[PDB]
């Protein structure tokens, strides 16, 4: 085998990861499993009008202030 | 720019079937 250790792959500067960070536009409903995983109808901004799908609370870790703002007006 | 919030958005996923 070779002996090597891993190389910074991954950016440690903070910037641009709209690769895995979309807009939020706001919610427009919500939803919970049975498994124990809570999900939201998230209207996506930045990509295309029709592209607003059930995202969990997990991915929302940024959109805390408007997710809270949804469920502080609706439960 | 327009203050608005952001989120990850799960871009990818497989169903387990066969």
């Amino acid at each position: 085998m070779v002996s090597v250790k891993p190389l910074p792959d991954i950016d440690s500067n903070e910037g641009e990861t709209d690769a895995d960070v979309y807009e939020v536009e706001d919610i427009l409903a919500d939803r919970v499993n049975k498994n124990g995983i809570n999900e939201y109808y998230i209207k996506w901004a930045g990509y295309d009008w029709y592209d607003n799908t059930w995202e969990p609370e997990q991915n929302l870790f940024g959109a805390e202030k408007v997710l809270k703002k949804w469920k502080k007006r609706k439960k | 720019a327009r203050t608005k919030q952001t989120a990850r958005k799960s871009t990818g996923g497989k169903a387990p079937r066969y």
